[PDB]
């Protein structure tokens, strides 16, 4: 981790 | 690190690094999935330099820009920018497992339609300090989209 914000 | 944290809001965070380079992986996310991009960079840079020795393809020494907005990587020899990632494309980050000062992060390429690693040796810092700042970098992402 992290993970990001990609949609 | 709370200062780590008003710095990728203010464009202040900085780490020296080697950029190591991009590779193809099969998926947003994982641990290993980055352990893996990381062992295939270090294993290409050790197949070349078996024919080209010192010059090929040496990892580039850089800064990396952490911020709200996205992350930089800048040449230290010829202040050129050489990566500008976009914040919002960013699927995933992390440190390395069995690498204790490597850093990469995994992004969606729009063109080419794939996911592609991103790795980084960091040069003064552990790679959990690293991946710590962009998380942060996430977070106030996350934080300013609004409805």
């Amino acid at each position: 981790a992290y993970i990001g914000p990609y949609l | 690190w709370q200062t780590d944290e008003e710095g990728v809001r203010t464009g202040k965070c900085s780490f020296p690094v080697k950029y190591l380079g991009h590779v193809e992986v099969d998926e947003s996310r994982g641990m290993h999935i980055c352990e893996d991009a990381v062992k295939r960079l270090k294993a290409e840079r050790k197949f070349f330099k078996g024919f080209f020795g010192k010059t090929g393809k040496k990892a580039v020494k850089a800064v990396l820009w952490v911020s709200a907005d996205g992350l930089r990587v800048v040449d230290e020899k010829t202040k050129d920018l050489i990566v500008d990632q976009t914040i919002e494309k960013v699927s995933f980050c992390a440190p390395d497992r069995n690498f204790d000062r490597a850093f990469s992060y995994i992004c969606r390429d729009g063109t080419t339609r794939r996911w592609i690693c991103h790795c980084f040796m960091a040069v003064k810092d552990t790679g959990e300090r690293l991946s710590h700042a962009v998380g942060c970098a996430f977070a106030a992402c996350l934080e300013r989209k609004q409805k």
